[PDB]
């Protein structure tokens, strides 16, 4: 079952109306919406208490709320604002409480909104070989990823090796750093490490590839800085 | 269960007020009309045997005949009748098949202050010193609370139905609330009713439930796997609804501490009848006395009756050198009035 | 009204870690206490109504109703463990009331550390040189990247 939100990112020039979707599988009454922000807790903007009733939350202002089936709820904003920018939210409960009934989350739903679209660029990928002093060493290999110059911050990064992807000895870098935090604007930076055994790196015909998902404007989007996978790769080396 | 209506037609004084009280009766269904006069009716409220009352108003009665008409499911016959200390909170919701679907009134110490309706769906103070103190922001969140219970509850009588087998009319009933005794003691029940009868009943001293019957015994089992609600039910009898009562009582300070007594009247049609008009709090004793002792055989109580100030009336009526007089105690304070000899 | 709970802890794995939370509120139906991984969605931890203890697998939560404090207890933390815990508390009327979370950060067990720093070759794909730091346990454009291996990477232009 679970709770469907969609989309999972967006990107929105100020003044561009947009509507979220979220659907539960759970058979739930009470339907939620949420936005959260960094340095304070979850903030709720509207809700379902059950089909066809819906009150204004906290925060209210700038959002407008329907309920389509008792299913589905879908959060709507008409005119997008930077002060919008945020990570959205969808839960559903059984009921209204019913106090001990937990929220069952959505994945959530990365939002930006900008006023010009023209800083936005995707992510630049690098791989960078393993040091010989370290094989030579620790009897092991590392390899480094670097995504740079990304606007905004939407990205998923993974290692693939020989075409399957790993996640064993992988550590990925939590936030995005700000190549010019001083500016208003700086673009992101994000590193990557994969590290495997030294004969297994020592072998040529082991593919080892970073790929980073970048998430940008859609086709019917007017303008491009795209929805694209920008991959970085390195061959063994002997 | 079916209960048959209980009626009895008096005034608000001995101008007046022509009262029919009809009360303790079950499905809820049922029509009272004054002879035919307009006659203004109450909402319909709720007692805690899962049965219902109800008080319609309209009477200088000078060489005129007047009398109340009501019908009922235990009824062949529409019935005429021919004129002739715990301080507490309570909740209760009221389900239908089918007036509304589902009513949810609250009750502290029998006083009207909270109602909820599935028609037009608000929550509205019955009491002037609720929409005095509580913001309006307040009885917006307990219109969409009110919203989901009422869609509940609609749930849980078509699964009674369905488990039960029968279809049609039929009422699902709740009761919730804590009491406060004059000691500081509290106490708390919860319980539900199906057809007016007592279905599931609560216990939080051994965080169970009761079942009286198989099929309430399956309901049983689905809320106590459920381990943590009940957890909360116990918080909330126990803490948080206590608290809600002494808020509503420094709120209503004013009219639940206030004392007025009765102004006793004697009558004889063989029959003595001893009436107390206008009295408040509710508790009273009337009884009939004999040289000079209480009376027991042949004697009639006629219970306590709103008398729609907010007031009470009540009787008591004995069948016959002896002398009778009228005991009465309120702020007892005993009262006594000889009517004979 | 309000709630709190610390910002972000730090502790090493395997440990034993509390997580304080006080509240007030005008009334109180339970508490609750959310697990939210670093790019995720909450999911449920405990819930919390009478004063006592809760313990369920390796994590266990307490309450105190009059106090208004109630801890999130983790034995034996693994890597896995490292994530904002929110906590939350119902009002006098059911709306929920949340406080922002604390985010715990795991710091991993090296039993034979082996601290150095190695220049890793150039890459055929972009112009800048990185270093690694690894095993171990402020220029104008110079960027470092903060971390069963530790690592960090420099890199410059
Ligand atoms: O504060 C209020 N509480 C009410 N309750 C109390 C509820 O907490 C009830 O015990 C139960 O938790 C609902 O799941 C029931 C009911 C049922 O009418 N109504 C009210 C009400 O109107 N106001």
């Amino acid at each position: 079952a679970g709770v469907t939100q969609t989309p999972k990112f967006q990107v929105l020039k100020t003044g561009q109306s947009m509507t979220l979707q979220c659907a539960q599988d759970m058979n739930h009454n009470s339907m939620y919406w949420y936005r959260q922000d960094p340095g304070m807790g979850l903030r709720l903007i509207y809700y379902s208490a059950s089909e066809g009733t819906t009150d204004k939350g906290e925060v209210p202002n700038g959002y407008n709320v329907s309920r389509l089936n008792k299913r589905e709820f879908s959060l709507r904003l008409e005119s997008a604002a930077p002060s919008q920018t945020s990570v959205y939210f969808c839960a559903s409960s059984v009921w209204t409480g019913e106090g001990s009934g937990e929220l069952f989350f959505g994945e959530g739903s990365r939002l930006t909104v900008l006023e010009d679209l023209k800083n936005v660029f995707p992510p630049e990928v690098a791989v960078f070989e393993p040091s010989e002093a370290e094989i030579s060493h620790t009897q092991k290999a590392t390899l480094v990823c670097l995504a740079t110059g990304f606007y905004p911050d939407h990205v998923e990064l993974s290692w693939w090796v020989n075409g399957k992807e790993v996640h064993s000895g992988v550590c990925t870098d939590p936030q995005p750093l700000k190549e010019q935090p001083a500016l208003n604007d700086s673009r992101y930076a994000l590193s990557s490490r994969l590290r495997v055994s030294a004969t297994f790196w020592q072998n040529p015909r082991n593919h080892f590839r970073c790929q980073v998902q970048f998430y940008g404007l859609s086709e019917n989007d007017e303008w491009k800085p795209v929805t694209q996978i920008v991959s970085a790769e390195a061959w063994g080396r002997a | 269960i079916q209960r048959p209506p209980k009626i009895q037609v008096y005034s608000r004084h001995p101008p007046n007020y022509l009262n029919c009280y009809v009360y303790g009766f079950h499905p809820p269904q049922i029509e009272i009309d004054l002879l035919k006069i307009k006659s203004e009716q109450s909402d319909l409220s709720f007692s805690k045997d899962w049965s219902f009352y109800l008080l319609s108003h309209a009477t200088p009665n000078s060489k005129d005949q007047y009398s109340c008409r009501v019908k009922h499911v235990t009824l062949e016959q529409p019935r005429i009748v021919k004129w002739d200390r715990t301080h507490s909170l309570r909740y209760f919701r009221l389900g239908i098949s089918e007036i509304p679907e589902f009513i949810s009134a609250g009750y502290v110490d029998s006083h009207p202050i909270t109602m909820y309706n599935s028609v037009s769906q608000l929550k509205e103070p019955r009491a002037l010193w609720m929409e005095e103190n509580l913001a309006p922001d307040h009885w917006e969140r307990y219109t969409q609370l009110l919203r989901g219970w009422q869609q509940m509850f609609k749930v849980e009588l078509k699964q009674l139905q369905h488990h039960y087998n029968h279809s049609g009319f039929h009422t699902y009933q709740r009761m919730i609330g804590c009491e406060l005794l004059e000691d500081g003691s509290i106490t708390g029940f919860l319980q539900y009713a199906y057809d007016g009868q007592d279905f599931l009943i609560f216990n939080k001293d051994t965080l169970s439930w009761m079942a009286m019957d198989n099929v309430a015994d399956i309901i049983r089992r689905v809320w106590e796997a459920n381990q943590h609600e009940l957890l909360y039910q116990k918080n909330w009898l126990e803490e948080e609804c206590i608290a809600w009562l002494k808020r509503f009582l420094e709120y209503g300070k004013d009219a639940l501490q206030r004392t007025e007594p009765p102004k006793v009247r004697v009558n004889h049609k063989t029959t003595l009848y001893c009436r107390a008009y206008g009295f408040y709090p509710p508790e009273i004793s009337i009884n009939w006395m004999k040289n000079g002792e209480e009376i027991f055989q042949d004697t009639d109580y006629g219970g306590i009756l709103p008398s729609g100030d907010g007031t009470y009336q009540t009787w008591v009526s004995v069948e016959l050198g002896d002398i009778y007089s009228c005991h009465v105690e309120h702020g007892g304070v005993h009262m006594v009035l000889q009517g004979f000899q | 009204q309000n709630i709190d709970q610390p910002t972000e802890m730090t502790a090493t794995e395997g440990a034993i870690v509390q997580i304080n939370c006080t509240y007030q509120t005008s009334g109180f139906n339970g508490l609750f206490w959310y697990q939210q991984h670093a790019g995720e969605a909450p999911t449920f931890l405990s819930y919390n109504v009478l004063d006592g203890l809760e313990e369920k697998g390796r994590f266990s939560s307490f309450l105190s109703r009059s106090k208004g404090y109630s801890y999130l207890l983790l034995k034996e933390l693994q890597m896995k463990d490292s994530a904002s815990y929110l906590c939350a508390v119902k009002d006098s009327n059911y709306q929920l009331i949340w406080g922002a979370g604390t985010k715990l950060i795991i710091k991993p067990n090296i039993q034979n550390p082996d601290p150095a720093v190695y220049q890793l070759r150039d890459s055929k794909s972009s112009d800048k040189s990185v270093c690694l730091f690894t095993d171990f346990d402020k220029d104008s454009d110079v960027y470092i990247t903060d971390k069963k291996s530790n690592s960090a990477v420099a890199w410059s232009n």
